């Protein structure tokens, strides 16, 4: 992989990093918002403040021609990317050509580096690293925060939490540079890797849930029947309720050995079935039960900020706070009361449901969120169909999702190429995949909205 | 001149602080070190939160 060319873009970048930090500029941050960027976002920040250092960090959706203008307009002396950039870099040289710029990203990059000088491209994929396991985007953060100060090593945590939140360790083991940054952190005692139940809700979920809500792997017969998971433990002896860290090392084991059994009966794919049991981080710096104590419960609980537009609200909490994860916490939970509200005003108000000859169409109003509309569909059906809300950012708007089943795919019915086509007429955003899409669209052309869109099927 | 860490609630302009320095412009959302004595203010109308970076 030439780790020693690497290495020396990493330098590079640092330096340019520290040097405009000794002159007191401003290190403006830009980071994806999803674990991995956040992490990332956590790791430059915590950096450049360990040296001392002013920074403003921004978490964003991705990389855009528009997101670059306002950047520009800044006119910044030093612009670091994380976790993006690498698929941009024509238009970061053209038009952030007069300030200094840091990509750190494990995307596979347009170019193997930048043309002008003060531009630096810190990217393992043109010196043969794999994009999806040798290295994350906050590992390559890591690398960068690490080589401008070796304090930055008690950051190793935070970035495996977004090695695994972008999967590196799909395969269930570690691989390439992450292995150096795991050692890291083991040589600090801030991570610990044990070999267990590789499945989401090792902390705050129960057993009948981190068993229904298993992928990679699936668990045939238990993944998506919530019922059956309680049906299997209590015949295997568990306790259903009960959490996987309350678990002695011998009922784990006993566990381990239950569902790999069970795989094997109903024929489970012999890759899935190597990815039950392997690698699992978690880390003495938090108590056990807490979401934060494991990589895989941290970055999702990273996830569920970035997408709920406080993606610095994540990124503090990387950095320590507690409030943050205080109210992060309450967000989460608050969140989740607007679904089982969402979800319970499609089945009282189920009534004022347009009959369609294609497609199902609802209009809620301002009643959901335009966020909650995507999961509105599918409980509608788990009980094509489209629900329509009110924009809340907007005003004039309505926002609106398809979903549907494959029994519907197979007979044609592709939602996202008609939900855009449809876009398209009544002059708005739209379209997605084939199952699920998303559409932006005057709110005074609804009745216009129901009959393109069954037409257009 | 003493700073900060501080999470941006809503879009502000740049302001220019007691170190001669310019802070901003941000975004909502932002998290950036300013001048305490301007992000106390700012956590004082509810326009920003204090964030702590365990260093």
């Amino acid at each position: 992989m030439d780790k020693e060319a690497f290495l020396e873009r990493v330098r590079e970048g640092a330096e340019l990093i520290k040097m405009h930090i000794e002159l007191g500029h401003t290190i403006r941050l830009i980071s994806h918002r999803d674990a991995d960027g956040i992490t990332a976002g956590a790791i430059l920040a915590k950096a450049v403040a360990r040296e001392g250092g002013t920074f403003q960090l921004s978490i964003v959706k991705q990389v855009s021609e528009e997101l670059i203008d306002q950047l520009a307009r800044e006119k910044r002396e030093i612009y670091v990317f994380s976790d993006l950039g690498s698929g941009s870099i024509e238009l970061i040289e053209e038009k952030l050509n007069f300030a200094t710029v840091v990509v750190a990203d494990h995307h596979p990059p347009e170019k193997d580096s930048f043309s002008t000088d003060s531009h630096v491209l810190v990217n393992p994929v043109p010196f043969g690293a794999n994009s999806v396991r040798d290295l994350s985007g906050s590992g390559v953060a890591y690398f960068v925060a690490r080589e401008m100060n070796r304090k930055n090593r008690d950051m190793a945590y935070v970035a495996i939490v977004g090695a695994v939140g972008d999967m590196q360790e799909i395969d269930g083991t570690f691989h390439g540079l992450n292995l150096e940054i795991i050692e890291d952190g083991k040589e600090l005692g801030i991570l610990e890797v044990r070999k267990e139940l590789r499945l989401f809700g090792r902390e705050s979920r129960p057993l009948y849930q981190m068993l229904a809500y298993a992928t990679n792997p699936e668990i045939p017969e238990i993944t998506g029947d919530e019922r059956k998971a309680i049906e299997w433990l209590r015949a295997k002896g568990f306790d259903p309720e009960m959490k996987y860290w309350q678990l002695r090392e011998e009922e784990k084991r006993k566990l381990h050995e239950a569902l790999l059994v069970h795989m094997i009966k109903h024929g489970a794919p012999k890759e899935a079935i190597d990815r039950l049991i392997g690698d699992v981080v978690i880390s003495p710096l938090y108590p056990e039960g807490d979401v934060r104590h494991e990589a895989r419960e941290f970055a999702t609980l990273l996830n569920a900020t970035g997408r709920l537009n406080a993606g610095t609200l994540g990124v503090a909490i990387c950095l320590g706070d507690e409030e943050a994860y205080k109210v992060a916490r309450k967000m989460l939970d608050d969140y989740k009361k607007e679904q089982i509200e969402a979800r319970k005003f499609i089945i009282q108000n189920w009534n004022m449901v347009e009959e369609g000859e294609h497609a199902y169409v609802f209009y809620a109003g301002k009643n959901i969120r335009d966020t909650l509309v995507g999961i509105a569909a599918n409980m509608a059906i788990n009980a094509p169909v489209v629900v329509l809300a009110d924009s809340d950012e907007d005003e004039n708007l309505v926002k609106g999702s398809a979903r549907t089943t494959e029994k519907a795919l197979e007979k044609g019915y592709h939602l996202g190429e008609a939900l855009k086509e449809v876009a398209e007429k009544l002059g708005g955003e739209g379209g997605g995949h084939a199952i699920a899409a998303g559409i932006r669209f005057p709110k005074n052309r609804i009745d216009e909205f129901i009959k393109l869109f069954n037409e257009a099927l | 001149v003493p700073k900060e860490a501080y999470i941006i609630q809503i879009d502000l302009p740049a302001v220019l602080g007691p170190d001669m320095k310019e802070y901003g412009p941000f975004m909502a959302g932002d998290m950036a070190i300013i001048p305490t004595v301007i992000g106390r203010a700012l956590v004082e109308r509810e326009a920003a939160r204090r964030v702590r970076i365990f260093l």
